[PDB]
C-alpha cells in the first residue's frame, strides 16, 4: 500500500548530483581490480552476488527499452 | 400398588400399538372357520371375581363360535384358568402357561407366550384375547381385544393406503402386534 | 555389485521370483505384442 | 565447499564419475530434505518449491513448441 | 500444433520422458524413524488406508499382490497428478505406457487363474443359473470380453487423460482470444476453466483408483 | 469447398452427442430429488453425490462439443 | 401437524407431541417421516432414532427392533422393544461382543443357529456404527 | 425376505435377540436393572 | 525492518541503464516501423 | 536424532528467506522483489515467457492450487500433528 | 496422433518398468506398519 | 529412549510384541490387511 | 454452394441434440411427481431441486442449439 | 439442386429430436402412474405436477419441429 | 436427380424419431405395472392415466412420422 | 443411380427406430419382474399387461421396418 | 460407385440399432437383479422372465442385424 | 475415391451404436447398487447377475464394433 | 478431397456414441444417490460399486472416441 513508498524513497529513487563521486569511486575501485586482476581474491559468494546486482541493473535497462517503446510484450511493430 | 405405576407407560405403548387396526378399521372376516382364544389370568387364587369372569367369558364365547361351526382352540395365561376350563374344555385346548403372578409381567413373558403360539403349526383365521380391563381401585371389567392373521390385514380395502407393504412386513407386523397385544392384556390383568 | 543387490534385489527377491512369475509371463506377451505392432509400422 | 572457494582446479579436484555425481546429488536431495521436508511442523512450501523447479523444467523442453506461437516478429 | 503437449519431450536431444517417468517416486520420501515428519506421516496414513480399501475383499493369495496394488495406485495418482502442472508432459496420456501397465498384469491374472483354478477358470466363462439354449452363445461373448479387458484398461486411461488435457488446452485458448473481446465473456470462460481443472483433479485421482480396482477385481476373479 | 462442407456436417454430428449427457443430468438430479424424499436427513450429502454425477455426465457432454469445434474451426 | 408417540414396554419418551421430523432404520432400510408424510407401516432392525423438535434441536435414541405406523392424519407411533439413550451405551462391550459372535459364526455350522448369530451380529455392528 | 426368515425364525426371536444384544452393550450402571425390567419367568405347561 | 540506502555506483547504473534502454527502445522503435510496415504492404 | 521444528521459512511458498537477506546488504529491501520484476518484465517482453492457453491454464491452476493450500492447509497440517500426538500417547500409555 | 508414433515407445515402456516394479515397491517395502503395544 | 527418537526396530527391541511375524505374513503389508 | 447445404445438414444434426435434454426434463419432473407423493411436506425443498436439475438439463439443450445456429448463421 | 436437397435432410435430421420428448413423456406419465398408486389422496397436485412436466417436455420436442419447418420453409 | 435422393434420406432420418415414443411407451406400460402391482384396487383408474401416457407418447411419433411423409410424398 | 444409393442411406436410417422398442420392450419386462416380485399373485395379471406393453412398444419398431422396406423395395 | 458405397453407409445406419437392444437387455437384468434382492425365493420363475424379456429385446436387436446384411451382402 | 469415404462414414455409423451399451451397463449397475443396498445378505449372488447382465449389454456394443471393423478393414 | 471430408463426417458419427456413456454414468449416479438414501451404513461399499460401474460405461464412450480419432487422424 504506503510501505513501498516508504522504502523506495529510501532505496527506488534518483541519485542526487551530490554522490555521484562516490558512485564513479566505486567504477573506479572496481576498474582498478580490474587492472591488477585481484578479482580472482573475492570468493565466489560476493561475486555471485555482484553478478546479480548487474542482472538487476540490466534488467533495469530492459525495463527502459520496454517504456521507451510504448509497448510490453516485444515491439508492437 | 406398583402395577398403577408400571401401567401409565405399558398402557400408552399397547394402546399405541393397536391404533392401526383402529385407524385402518380393519374389521376381521366373519367367514373364516379356526379361530384362537387367549384368556389372561394368574396362577395366584384369592383374587375373588377375576378368574371366575375370565372363565365364563371364555366358555360364553367358545359356545357362540362353536355354535357357528368354528374350530376354537384354547389359551390359558395362568394356571387358574387352565384349572378351570381344562375338565369341561379339553378337546379344545392348544397351549398352557405357568408362572404367572408371582413376578409382575414383563415383556419377555410376552415374547414367550407369543414365540410358542407361533410355533404350534395352528394358523388361526383370527383370535382374541380376554383380560380383566383395570378401572378403578374397586371396579374393573372383562374386555376382549381382537387379533388378526395375516391374510386379513392384507387383503383388507382400507390397507391399500399404506406404503412399501408387502406380505413379508404384515407378517413381521402381525408377529409384534401378537406379542404387543399380550403384554397389554398382562399388564391389565395384573391390576 | 554391493549394495545394490543388496538393497535392490533382496527385498525384491521374494516378488520377482515367486509372486510376480506370472506377471513376467504377461510381460514376454506384451513385449511380442509391442514388436509386432512397431514392425507392421 | 563452493560460495567460499576461489580456485578453478577445484573444478578437477571434484569426483566427475558416475559414483561422484550420483553421490553429488544425493547429498543434494538429502541437504534439500533435511532443511525443508524432514522437520515436524514442516510446511507445504518444501514440496511447492520442488513442484515450482519441476515446472520450470517442463516449460523448457516445451519451448521448441512455444516459439512458434510468438505474438511479434521482431 | 494441437497436440504438442503428447509429443514425446526431448531437451538438449535427451529423452527427458525418461525423468518425468522416473519423477513421481520422487515425493514419497521414507523413513525407518517411529514418528516423523508430517508428510510421510499423511502419506503412510494415506497408503494404510488405499491398502485397506483394496486389499480387504481378496484372500490370502490375492493380498499377496498387495505391494502391487498399491504400488500401481500410487504411481499412477502422482502422474495424472504431476500431469495437471503447467507445460508438463504426462506419461499416462501415451498409449504406449498404459499399455505397458494393462497388459502384463491382466494376463499374470489370467494366467495366474489359469494355471490352477483351471477348472472353476474355465467355469467362469459361463453364469452359474444360464439356461441350456443360450449356453453357447453366451461363451463366445465372455472371451471375446475377456479379451478386450486389457484394452479397455489401458485406452480408459489414455482417451481419459489426453481428453481432459486437451479440453483445459482448448478453453485455454478461448479464455486467449477472449482476452482482447468482452470481458465478463472473458471471466465466465475462466471460471469455467477454473471449474473444469477441479474436475481434472477429480479425475486424475478417480482414473488412478478405477485403474487399480478394475486390475484387482480382475485379480479377485482368479483368486 | 468439400472440406468446410462435411467439417460442419461433422460438427453437427459430434454436436448429437450432448442429448446424453442432457439425459443423465436429468436422471442424476431426479434420483437426488427421490433419494432427499426418502431421506432429507442424508441432504448435504446426497447433493454431493449428485454434484459428483452431474461433473462426469456432463463431462461426457463437453468431450462430444471438443470434437465438434476441433473439427469446426481446429481443421 | 404430525404427532408423535414413542415409547417402550416400559417407558414413553413422547405421546402425541409435535415434532417435524423422525428418522427411523427400517428392517427395508432408512427413512425420516415428516408431517403429512404418506402412510405406512414397518418393522425396525437395530439402529439410531433422531427426532427434531420444532426448536431445532434434535433427540438421538437407539432402537433394538419395534413397529413404526405412520398414519393417514399425520399420526406416527413408534413402539421399540428395547429404546436407550445413547449415553447409556458403550463402544468396548460392544465390539467384544461383535467379535465373540463373528468367532461362533465362524466356528458354527447349523443354518437356524448361524441365522440368529448372524442377527446378533448385525445387531453389534450397528451398535459400534451408531455410538461412534 | 430376510435372510433369517429363510432360515425359519420370525420377528419375535429377531426382536429378542437384538434386545438382548442391546441390553448386553449397557454400561453396568444401567445392565442389571434393565435385564431384570425385562427379562422372562413365564413357564410352557 | 530500517530500509538501507543503495550504494552510489548501483543507483547511478540503475538510471543510466534506464535511460539508455529508453533511449534504445524508440531508437529500434523507429527503425523497425519503416520495415515493418514495407512487409506488411509487401505480403499482400 | 529428533528432527528441528522448523523449516527454512520460504516466501509465497516459492523463494526462502535465505535469497531476501543475502540480496539485503547491497540493494536493500525491495531489491530482491524488482530484481524478479525485471526479470519478469524482460522473460515476456524478449518472448522468454510466450503467452499461450498454457499461460491461463497455468494462472487457474495455480489459483486452485493456492486456495486449496488456504482452505485445507490448517486442517491437513493439524490433522498429521494430530496423529502423531495420538500415537505418541498411546506408545506412552504402553509404557 | 502422436500417442500412435511406435518409434518413441520403448522410451515410454522401459522407465515405467523400472519405476512402477521396483522404485515404488521399493518405496513401499519400507512403509512398514508395526502391531500396537498392549 | 524417548519415543521421538526410536526407530521401529528399536520399538520391535522394546515391545517384541510389536514385531511384525515375517514368517506367517512374508509378503508386503506383512500382516492381514483388517489389522491394517 | 456445398457450404450452404453442409451448413443446413449440420444444424439439423446439432439440433438433433435436444432430445437428450427432452427426456432428461420429463425424468426430472417425473422424479419431482414420486418424491412429492412419498413425502409431500417437503414439497418447496423438492421443487427447488427439481429445477435446479431442469435448468441443467435444458442447459445441455440449449448448448446443442447454440451449435446449431453456431453452423447455420455464425458460418 | 443442392440447396433443396440438404434442406430435405436437414428436415428429417431436426425432426430426429422429437424421440427425446417422446421418452420424456412416456416418463413423466409412467412415474404418474407409480406416485398416483403410492398416495391417491395427492391425485389432483400430483396430476399438476404431470402437466407441468409434460408442457416442458413436449416443449423442447416443439423446438426441435421448430428447426425442421426452420430448415424446410423458411429457407 | 438428388431430389429424390435426398427425399428418401430425409425420409429415413424423420422415421428414426419412433425410438422415443417406443421407449416411452415401454415406461409408461412398464411404470402401469408397477403401480398395479402395488395398489391393484386402482386397477382401472391406472389404466386410464395409462392410456393418457401413451396417446401422449405415440403422438410424438405419429408427428416424426408426419415429417417423414411429408418429405416423402408431398414435395 | 442415386436413387438406389440414397434408397439404401434411407433404409438405414429408417431401420435405426427399432432401438427405441428395444428400450421399450426392455423396460416393460423389467418393471414386469419389478412388480412381481412384489405381488407374485397378481402375475398372470401382471403378464397380460406387459403383454399389452410389448405388443405397442413392438407395434411402434415394426412402424420403423415398414418405412424402411418402403423405401427399400416400395420405391 | 455410388450403389457400391451407400451399402457401406446403409449398412452403419441399421447397425445403428443394436443400441436399443442393448439398454433393453441392461434394463432387464437390473429389474432382474432388483426382483431377486426383494424375493429371492421367486428366484427361478423370476429368471425365466428375464429370460424371456432378453429373448423379444435381443430379437428387435437381430432385426436391425438382419437389415444390416441385408444390405451389406443380399444386394 | 468414394469407397474408402463411404468406408469411413459407415465405420462411424455402426460405431454409433455403442451407446446403448454404455446405458445399458450403468443401469445394471445402477439396479445393483439399488438392490443391493436392499438386501446386502445377498451381495455376491446379486454381483454374479449383474456381470451376467453386463456381460450380454457390452456384448451387444462388440457386436457393433464388430461392424465397424468389418467395414472398415475387412472391406 | 473427399477422403478427408468423410474423416470428418466419421468422426462426427463415431463421436456421437458417448452419448449412451453420459446416460450410463447419470443412471449409475442417480441410483447410488438412492441406493445410499436407502442403507447410508453400506455407503462406502455402495461406492465401490458405483466407481465399477462408472469404468465400465465411460469405458464404452472412450472406445466410441476410439474410433473417432482412428478415423480423424490416423486415416
Amino acid at each position: 500500500l504506503a510501505t513501498f513508498w516508504y522504502y523506495a524513497k529510501v532505496e527506488l529513487v534518483p541519485p542526487t548530483p551530490a554522490e555521484i563521486p562516490r558512485a564513479i569511486q566505486s567504477l573506479k575501485k572496481i576498474v582498478n581490480s580490474a587492472q591488477t586482476g585481484s578479482f580472482k581474491q573475492l570468493t565466489v559468494k560476493e561475486a555471485v552476488l555482484n553478478g546479480l546486482v548487474a542482472t538487476e541493473v540490466l534488467m533495469w535497462f530492459y525495463v527502459g527499452e520496454i517504456i521507451g517503446k510504448r509497448g510490453i510484450i516485444g515491439y508492437d511493430v | 400398588a406398583r402395577a398403577e405405576r408400571e401401567l401409565k407407560p405399558a398402557r400408552i405403548y399397547g394402546l399405541g400399538s393397536l391404533a392401526l387396526y383402529e385407524k385402518a378399521d380393519i374389521k376381521g372376516p366373519e367367514d373364516k372357520k379356526k379361530h384362537l382364544l387367549i384368556g389372561v389370568s394368574s396362577d395366584r387364587g384369592l383374587c375373588g371375581a377375576i378368574h371366575s369372569s375370565i372363565a365364563k367369558q371364555m366358555k360364553s364365547e367358545v359356545a357362540t363360535l362353536t355354535a357357528a361351526g368354528k374350530e376354537v382352540m384354547l389359551v390359558g395365561i395362568g394356571d387358574k384358568i387352565r384349572g378351570i376350563l381344562y375338565r369341561t374344555h379339553s378337546d379344545q385346548f392348544l397351549v398352557a402357561f405357568k408362572e404367572v403372578g408371582r413376578k409382575p409381567p414383563t415383556f419377555g413373558d410376552a415374547s414367550v407366550i407369543a414365540l410358542e403360539l407361533l410355533n404350534s403349526g395352528y394358523e388361526f383365521d383370527e383370535g382374541s384375547i380376554i383380560f380383566n380391563k383395570f378401572r378403578s381401585v374397586i371396579s374393573y371389567k372383562t374386555e376382549e381385544k381382537p387379533i388378526f392373521s395375516l391374510n386379513t390385514v392384507a387383503s383388507a380395502d382400507s390397507m391399500s393406503i399404506y406404503d412399501d407393504i408387502d406380505a413379508d412386513v404384515l407378517q413381521n407386523y402381525q408377529e409384534y402386534n401378537l406379542a404387543n397385544i399380550i403384554y397389554y392384556s398382562l399388564k391389565e390383568s395384573t391390576t | 555389485l554391493q549394495s545394490i543387490i543388496k538393497n535392490i534385489w533382496i527385498p525384491m527377491k521374494p516378488y520377482y521370483t515367486k509372486v510376480y512369475q506370472e506377471i513376467w509371463i504377461g510381460m514376454g506377451l506384451m513385449g511380442f505384442i509391442v514388436y509386432k505392432i512397431r514392425a507392421a509400422d | 565447499e563452493v560460495k567460499l572457494g576461489e580456485l578453478p582446479s577445484w573444478i578437477l579436484m571434484r569426483d566427475f564419475s558416475p559414483s561422484g555425481i550420483f553421490g553429488a546429488f544425493q547429498r543434494g536431495y538429502y541437504r534439500y530434505y533435511n532443511k525443508y521436508i524432514n522437520v515436524k511442523k514442516g510446511s507445504i512450501s518444501g514440496i511447492t518449491m520442488v513442484l515450482a523447479c519441476y515446472v520450470l523444467f517442463s516449460y523448457s523442453f516445451s519451448y521448441k513448441h512455444l516459439k512458434h506461437e510468438r505474438l511479434r516478429k521482431y | 500444433n494441437l497436440f504438442a503437449s503428447f509429443i514425446a519431450p526431448t531437451i538438449l536431444g535427451l529423452p527427458a520422458a525418461v525423468l518425468i517417468i522416473l519423477f513421481p517416486p520422487l515425493l514419497i520420501p521414507t523413513s525407518k524413524y517411529l514418528i516423523n515428519n508430517r508428510l510421510i506421516t499423511t502419506q503412510q496414513w494415506l497408503i494404510k488406508l488405499t491398502s485397506k480399501q483394496m486389499m480387504t475383499m481378496h484372500n490370502t493369495k490375492g493380498r499377496t499382490w498387495s505391494l502391487m496394488l498399491v504400488s500401481l495406485i500410487i504411481f499412477i495418482a502422482t502422474t495424472n497428478l504431476l500431469g495437471l502442472l503447467p507445460h508438463s508432459f504426462t506419461p499416462t496420456t501415451q498409449l504406449s505406457m498404459n499399455l505397458a501397465m494393462a497388459i502384463p498384469l491382466w494376463a499374470g491374472t489370467v494366467i495366474m487363474g489359469f494355471r490352477s483354478k483351471i477348472k472353476n477358470a474355465l467355469a467362469h466363462f459361463l453364469p452359474q443359473g444360464t439356461p441350456t439354449p443360450l449356453i453357447p452363445m453366451l461363451v463366445i461373448i465372455e472371451t471375446i470380453s475377456l479379451l478386450i479387458q486389457p484394452m479397455a484398461l489401458a485406452v480408459r486411461l489414455t482417451a481419459n487423460i489426453t481428453a481432459g488435457h486437451l479440453l483445459m488446452h482448448l478453453i485455454g485458448s478461448a479464455t486467449l482470444a477472449m482476452s482482447t473481446i468482452n470481458l465478463p465473456s472473458t471471466l465466465i470462460i475462466f471460471t469455467i476453466l477454473i471449474l473444469l481443472t477441479i474436475l481434472e483433479i477429480a479425475v486424475a485421482l478417480i482414473q488412478a483408483y478405477v485403474f487399480t480396482l478394475l486390475v484387482s477385481l480382475y485379480l479377485h476373479d482368479n483368486t | 469447398d468439400i472440406d468446410t462442407a462435411a467439417k460442419f456436417i461433422g460438427a453437427g454430428a459430434a454436436t448429437v452427442g450432448v442429448a446424453g449427457s442432457g439425459a443423465g443430468i436429468g436422471t442424476v438430479f431426479g434420483s437426488l430429488i427421490i433419494g432427499y424424499a426418502r431421506n432429507p436427513s442424508l441432504k448435504q450429502q446426497l447433493f454431493s453425490y449428485a454434484i459428483l454425477g452431474f461433473a462426469l455426465s456432463e463431462a461426457m457432454g463437453l468431450f462430444c462439443l471438443m470434437v465438434a469445434f476441433l473439427i469446426l474451426f481446429a481443421m | 401437524q404430525m404427532s408423535f408417540t414413542f415409547a417402550s414396554p416400559t417407558q414413553v419418551f413422547f405421546n402425541g407431541a409435535n415434532v417435524r421430523q423422525v428418522d427411523v432404520p427400517t428392517l427395508t432400510g432408512a427413512f425420516g417421516i415428516l408431517a403429512a408424510h404418506v402412510p405406512t407401516l414397518q418393522v425396525l432392525r437395530p439402529g439410531l432414532v433422531v427426532v427434531h423438535a420444532e426448536d431445532g434441536t434434535t433427540s438421538k435414541y437407539f432402537v433394538s427392533s419395534g413397529s413404526i405406523a405412520v398414519n393417514a392424519d399425520s399420526s406416527v407411533q413408534l413402539l421399540a422393544e428395547e429404546a436407550v439413550t445413547l449415553d447409556m451405551l458403550d463402544l468396548g462391550a460392544a465390539k467384544a461382543n461383535l467379535e465373540k459372535a463373528q468367532a461362533e459364526l465362524v466356528g458354527t455350522a447349523d443354518e437356524a443357529t448361524r441365522a440368529e448369530i448372524q442377527i446378533r451380529i448385525e445387531a453389534n455392528e450397528a451398535l459400534v456404527k451408531a455410538l461412534e | 425376505v430376510a435372510y433369517w426368515r429363510q432360515a425359519g425364525l420370525s420377528y419375535i426371536r429377531y426382536s429378542q435377540i437384538c434386545a438382548k444384544a442391546v441390553r448386553d452393550a449397557l454400561k453396568t450402571e444401567f445392565k442389571a436393572n434393565a435385564e431384570k425390567t425385562s427379562g422372562s419367568n413365564v413357564k410352557i405347561v | 525492518v530500517p530500509p538501507v540506502q543503495v550504494s552510489p555506483l548501483i543507483k547511478l547504473g540503475r538510471y543510466s541503464a534506464l535511460f539508455l534502454g529508453v533511449a534504445y527502445g524508440a531508437t529500434r522503435y523507429n527503425y523497425l516501423k519503416p520495415r515493418a510496415e514495407e512487409e506488411r504492404r509487401i505480403a499482400a | 536424532p529428533p528432527l528441528p521444528e522448523y523449516g527454512g521459512k520460504v516466501r509465497y511458498g516459492l523463494i526462502p528467506e535465505e535469497f531476501f537477506q543475502f540480496l539485503y546488504p547491497k540493494t536493500g529491501v525491495t531489491g530482491p522483489y524488482v530484481l524478479g520484476t525485471g526479470l519478469i518484465l524482460y522473460a515476456l517482453s524478449k518472448e522468454i515467457y510466450v503467452i499461450s492457453a498454457e499461460t491461463f491454464t497455468a494462472l487457474s491452476v495455480l489459483g486452485v492450487m493456492v486456495y486449496g493450500i488456504k482452505k485445507y492447509g490448517p486442517f491437513v497440517a493439524d490433522f498429521a500433528d494430530k496423529l502423531n500426538e495420538q500415537k505418541l500417547a498411546q506408545l506412552e500409555e504402553a509404557k | 496422433m502422436p500417442q500412435l508414433n511406435t518409434t518413441v515407445w520403448p522410451t515410454m515402456i522401459t522407465p515405467m518398468l523400472l519405476t512402477l516394479f521396483l522404485i515404488t515397491q521399493l518405496k513401499m517395502l519400507n512403509t512398514n506398519y508395526h502391531l500396537p503395544p498392549s | 529412549i524417548p519415543f521421538d527418537q526410536m526407530t521401529i526396530e528399536d520399538l520391535n527391541e522394546a515391545f517384541p510384541e510389536t514385531k511384525l511375524d515375517k514368517k506367517k505374513y512374508p509378503y508386503w503389508p506383512h500382516q492381514p490387511i483388517e489389522n491394517l
